């Protein structure tokens, strides 16, 4: 379960304590990291995240691995991350048909810099329950009306007339 | 011959539900000779009169049912006594009648009373009926003794039935119950006691003269007198054409075949019951047809006719018969047959020498239903494009009641004693009235029919009556069979009347009835009182004189009530009360739009979806005026305006309604400069396109218009629609389609990768799939909705049974749109669409038919009398055939949507879940089951309208604040457009966005099931969005060690684990934190 937080893939788990609400069942987020060298820059001196929890934030992935920030106060940089979808519909793009796996951005520039933040998340990967208290409760926000209020409003004329006049020559 | 070899072997199939036993022929022989020794021992009686005979067997355990009245020596005009009982090898037996059908069957024996106890001169007055029922009450003391020498009382029983649903005519049950004994037979007996050969002479029995001269026509007296008298020579003439003919066998099979088929059989027609034309009726029809000497006095058939031509014939003869309205028929024992074309307006064909009427046991109103369902079944025969030889055949008309007819009114007949007649009914019958309609089930009904003809007219296609609570057991112990039927000591309960209705003529309430002018017409005066007090004398509009009747019509109760309350109790009596309750329990169920007489108007009435497309057309027309430098080729509408058959019509301004856009599809000129990219040719085609949003703001204001990307197609969000806003706030999409998607997957599908290869096509399957034909397809729509106007309430009742059930959001919308069409564009092998209710259980029973692990629809757009031929059709049955071979479990595509249009049959049937849509089959035949077992009720609408929504995943109940009944128009008033877009998609319900989105975030394991009709489902409240949990075995145990799979492996096991259930509930906690009620994990 919560004690439970590391894989055989080389992924050390930062099991993610949330708030058990209606729609769940101290809920433990399940989500790993492994620790990848390839071409990619996430890659570089970081851990390539796994199992990402849906529902993402401007630091929900971030609260993910938040064990580490909430005792180590994790600071440092940003290299590149990616394999993050929100329904997956993004790996065949409109414009390119026509002409890791599932990581979250949990992510850094190299290892020296994340000291405080991947290696201490490896550390809380054991302490997930020893330091549960400084696990962050990830009581992410309610899905709200607004965002698909602005997913079928009317789009902007001058917003796509401008692309549209800069793509005629 | 095609016809000649393909037919034996789609009813060789079906031969074997009818098939025959030999050790069941073995045992009803043995059981038959057993019988005659019995019969044998029954010898004469002394001679006794009628007191006599009451000194013998009045006060008798084994009493004969008698005529009515009961047995007085008031009409002692002459003796009774008990004669020598004659027997004979025939009935059932001699040419082998008895079928072993899924129903079963009986048998006949040759029994009549003797001419010492029947005498001519008794004939007169029905004195000759209560001297055979003395001879045979006199012979049942030796029946019970000397002829019960069965030996088989442990397995069958003896007791007195009534034949035809009559007193007069006995029926003996002597069979086994479930030596002599029928078991392996497992069929019934029937014989009586009749008048013997040539007791009464054809001018006796002639349609004016009456047996029972109390005189009228005597529809029954006369006809089972002459019926008894030449039963013999029937048969034996029908045995002598059966030896003559070879193929009489084969034509008798599908005669009693197409009986089956019509749901008829030889019992009373003419008497308020289904029947007539059955055993009796194709054995004489048949070998008057083969014997030649039609209306012309021609050659009908011959006896060289083949097994599937006599067939074909039988079934076009049927439709082309001449003898109720038409025409009528003479044949003699064997010296000539010959038929005329005197239409009598009634069923009769008076032999020449066999001196019977032949149809006098039907009635023309009886035949009216015949010869309209044989002119469908001739118009079946001659078509050779649907494989339906075998289902039309084995089609039952009385198999589905609620489906074949549209609306049953039925009435409590509470008849009382021989007294208390007079309360519920009032057909005050006379001296020869009560000669010809002496039972209560044939002077009510035919006071019934009159007022019925006289009142509706041209209202009525065909006039169906039954009367329940006739007993057929005959009590020997008591006087005849008599029970508690409805609180009557006669044997009358209920009466039921079928309204089978032609929509076209019967769409009048409240207009034009009966015409009148200076000369006063007799049903112009009378049509007051024929309508009860509604159709008096008005005014017409072309300055002449007509009748007003008065009818009302409602879209939450049916309009036959009404007419029946307006013109019965005025008219005929009040006691009685004759309406369909489930008609009022299922419209009122039915969702109505919002606008102004909704109830005023029946569903027939589509003048909001007319004022709606009217309103289009007038934009269309103004935007097909004005020109712009761009050139355009056509805007063709295919939306909900364009529809107007969907589950609510339209509203009176709908707000943030499901349906409120009406898509219209709107084509460019030949633009193909635009380079093969999806953002570079919308880029390069939006020139005037920016110019033309702008411009349709001013231009036509009091519309709207817009320019967003559209997400509903699949990897393309590059487009500019105008989402259209009328002055009243209804809403619309003119969407521009452009054929980059085509020209992508075609010539520049090269460049896309391994992971893009079979999405290449994707781009234009997703332009198509609402693109391709739709536009012929609303054009072909119009002529189908003005053809069928109940197709449209049969499609709303589908649509909201779909969204009570929560069963139809896993699949697309053009097939379940283009799947109700199916009963009233192809009726055959059922009924029409005539009711909702009749056509959504049609619907259910037609896709129980199309099983899709087995059988793949297929279906032909056939314009109402365009049709595909078979080599047409050939293509869709190999595709389909192909994808049952491809996906025999039917993941991809369980049915095939198969049309003229859509030859593939995977044109709107992709992505269709297999175990959802056997759920959903199985959920809808046990509906179907459901709503037949209530009854016709409340109950039994909502047997196929409440789903259980729970053992599930995940619980269907939630509570949202985002409540938008009022803007959907679903009740538990704005008339304008929003003032922004944004605000318009605020004010709808956002939570059946929020679970499609998780549902389509989760369609590996946690599949969030819904209903597509989200407004229907939503109703009063339409906050709560509706979840059905379906679980994939990957929720909450292990899968293989896979991290590079991008799927939710994370530690729960060491490496091997599944998509973790708490990691799923907490991903899904700050999606549904907003609604939260109940949700947890798997």
């Amino acid at each position: 379960i919560e004690d439970i937080s590391a894989m055989k893939n080389g992924f050390i788990v930062v099991p993610f304590k949330l708030p058990d609400h209606k729609a769940l069942p101290a809920s433990l987020h399940f989500m790993f990291a492994k620790r990848h060298q390839s071409s990619n820059s996430n890659e570089s001196d970081c851990l390539f995240l796994v199992n990402l929890p849906l529902l993402s934030n401007i630091e929900h992935m971030k609260k993910f691995v938040g064990q580490l920030c909430g005792k180590y106060d994790t600071v440092s940089h940003v290299e590149e991350l990616l394999y993050n979808d929100e329904f997956g519909l993004h790996e065949v793009d409109l414009s390119a048909l026509t002409s890791p796996r599932n990581t979250a951005l949990l992510k850094f520039v190299d290892a020296a810099s994340i000291n405080n933040c991947w290696n201490a998340l490896k550390k809380y990967s054991n302490l997930h329950a020893k330091h549960p208290n400084e696990l962050f409760e990830w009581t992410y926000t309610t899905p709200s009306f607004t965002t698909f209020v602005n997913f079928y409003k009317p789009l902007d004329i001058d917003y796509l007339k401008e692309d549209i006049h800069t793509h005629m020559a | 011959l095609f016809k000649s070899n393909i037919f034996k072997l789609q009813i060789d199939e079906l031969l074997e539900q009818v098939k025959l036993k030999q050790k069941h022929v073995l045992k009803v022989e043995k059981f038959l000779h057993k019988l005659y020794d019995i019969l044998q021992e029954i010898p004469d009686w002394e001679e006794k009169s009628l007191a006599e005979v009451d000194s013998f067997f009045k006060n008798k355990i084994v009493s004969v049912p008698f005529v009515d009245p009961k047995p007085i020596p008031q009409n002692t005009n002459y003796k009774f006594n008990y004669k020598k009982p004659d027997i004979s090898l025939i009935g059932s037996f001699a040419l082998k009648a008895g079928i072993y059908q899924p129903n079963g069957s009986s048998i006949d024996t040759l029994l009549t009373m003797p001419k010492e106890l029947f005498e001519k001169k008794d004939f007169l007055n029905f004195r000759c009926l209560h001297k055979r029922s003395v001879y045979l009450a006199y012979l049942t003391h030796h029946l019970l003794i000397l002829l019960k020498k069965d030996k088989l009382d442990s397995f069958l029983q003896l007791e007195y039935s009534y034949f035809d649903n009559d007193p007069l005519l006995p029926i003996l049950r002597i069979s086994c119950s479930k030596d002599y004994n029928f078991y392996k037979t497992r069929f019934s007996i029937n014989l009586l006691i009749g008048f013997p050969y040539k007791v009464f002479e054809p001018k006796k029995l002639l349609p004016n003269r009456n047996c029972i001269r109390i005189l009228p026509a005597t529809p029954l007296y006369n006809f089972s007198v002459l019926s008894s008298s030449t039963h013999e020579n029937y048969l034996k003439y029908l045995y002598k054409t059966k030896k003559q003919t070879e193929s009489f066998v084969e034509a008798t099979v599908l005669g009693r075949l197409w009986l089956q088929q019509r749901g008829f059989s030889s019992n009373m027609s003419h008497s308020g019951s289904l029947g007539g034309f059955g055993t009796f009726e194709f054995t004489i029809l048949m070998a008057a047809l083969l014997n030649g000497g039609g209306i012309n006095s021609n050659k009908i058939l011959l006896h060289g006719f083949s097994s599937y031509q006599l067939f074909k014939g039988v079934i076009k003869y049927l439709a082309t018969m001449d003898l109720c309205h038409d025409g009528h028929l003479q044949f003699h024992s064997n010296p000539a047959s010959k038929y005329i074309d005197e239409g009598f307006q009634t069923p009769t064909l008076f032999d020449k020498s066999t001196k019977v009427n032949i149809l006098t046991k039907m009635t023309v109103s009886s035949y009216q239903i015949l010869k309209e369902y044989a002119g469908e079944t001739l118009r079946m025969l001659n078509n050779v494009v649907q494989d339906q030889f075998s289902n039309i055949f084995l089609t039952n008309i009385s198999r589905f009641d609620n489906l074949k007819y549209d609306l049953c009114y039925d009435v409590q007949l509470p008849l009382g004693k021989y007294n208390n007649l007079e309360t519920s009914l009032a057909a005050t019958f006379g001296s020869m009235e009560r000669v010809k309609f002496i039972t209560l089930e044939n002077f009510l009904a035919h006071k019934i029919t009159n007022v019925a003809r006289y009142a509706l007219g041209d209202r009525i296609k065909y006039i169906q009556i039954e009367m329940v609570g006739q007993k057929s057991d005959f009590p020997i112990t008591k006087r005849k069979v008599y029970s508690n039927t409805g609180g009557n000591h006669f044997n009358f309960d209920f009466v039921r009347v079928k309204l089978i209705v032609n929509p076209s003529e019967c769409d009048k309430l409240v207009t034009k009835g009966p015409a009148h002018s200076e000369t006063m017409s007799t049903e112009a005066a009378v049509f007051k009182n024929f309508w009860g007090i509604k159709s008096s004398l008005r005014r017409f509009k072309d300055g002449s004189i007509t009748h007003c009747c008065v009818w009302s019509t409602s879209s939450s109760e049916p309009i036959i009530s009404s007419i029946v309350n307006f013109a019965l109790q005025k008219h005929v009596s009040k006691k009685a009360q004759i309406s369909n309750e489930t008609i009022k329990k299922f419209h009122n169920f039915l969702p109505l739009p919002n606008l102004p007489s909704s109830a005023k108007t029946s569903v027939l009435n589509l003048s909001s979806f007319f004022n709606l497309k009217k309103s289009f057309d007038d934009l269309y027309k103004i935007i097909f005026q004005m020109k712009l430098p761009l050139s355009v080729k056509s805007i063709l509408p295919v939306g909900s305006a364009f529809r107007y058959t969907s589950l609510c019509q339209p509203v009176p301004f709908a707000y943030s309604d499901p349906d409120f856009f009406q898509d219209v599809i709107l084509e460019f000129e030949t633009s193909p400069k635009w380079p093969d990219e999806i953002t570079s040719l919308e880029k390069a085609k939006t020139a005037f396109l920016l110019k033309i949003q702008e411009e349709l703001s001013a231009n036509s204001s009091t519309y709207r218009s817009f320019f967003s990307r559209d997400e509903s197609i699949p990897y393309n969000l590059e487009i500019v629609t105008l989402n259209i806003l009328t002055p009243e706030g209804y809403g619309f999409k003119f969407r521009v389609l452009t054929e980059r998607d085509e020209i992508l997957y075609l010539r520049a599908i090269a460049n896309a990768r391994n992971e893009l290869k079979p999405e290449l096509e994707a781009t234009f399957l997703k332009f198509t799939a609402k693109y391709l034909a739709s536009v012929r397809h609303t054009r072909t729509l119009e002529n189908i909705s003005h053809s069928y106007q109940f197709y449209s309430p049969v499609v709303r009742l589908f649509k909201r049974w779909l969204d009570t059930h929560l069963l139809l959001g896993h699949i697309t919308d053009e097939l379940a749109e283009l799947i109700a069409i199916k009963p009233f564009v192809d009726p055959a092998p059922y009924f029409i669409p005539g009711s909702l209710e009749n056509g959504f259980l049609k619907v259910l029973k037609f896709i129980s038919q199309w099983n899709w692990k087995d059988d793949p629809l297929i279906l032909d757009l056939v314009k109402p009398e365009e049709r595909l031929t078979l080599a047409q059709y050939k293509g869709i049955q190999m595709n389909f055939t192909n994808l049952r071979n491809s996906d025999p479990n039917g993941t991809h595509l369980q049915f095939f949507v198969a049309s003229k249009n859509d030859p593939s049959g995977i044109l709107y049937s992709s992505g269709i879940p297999l175990p959802i849509a056997t759920r959903l089959t199985a959920l809808a035949k046990v509906a179907v089951n459901l709503l037949q077992t209530h009854g016709l009720n409340q109950q039994t609408i909502n047997l196929l309208f409440t789903p259980g929504l729970k053992d599930y995943d995940f619980v269907v109940d939630l509570r949202t604040p985002i409540g938008l009944k009022s803007s959907c128009g679903i009740l538990s008033a704005p008339s304008n457009f929003p003032e922004n877009l944004n605000d318009l998609s605020e004010k709808m319900d956002p939570t059946y966005q929020l679970v499609k989105y998780l549902n389509l975030k989760y369609k590996n394991s946690l599949i969030l099931s819904s209903r597509k009709y989200i407004g229907v489902n939503g109703g009063e409240k339409g906050d709560k969005n509706v979840i059905t949990g379906l679980i994939k075995p990957l929720f909450k145990g292990a899968h293989k060690f896979r991290v590079n799979l991008d799927c939710n492996v994370k530690p729960v096991d060491d490496e091997n684990v599944i998509l973790n259930k708490e990691a799923i509930f907490h991903e899904i906690a700050a999606f549904g934190n907003d609604m939260v009620i109940n949700f947890e994990t798997d």
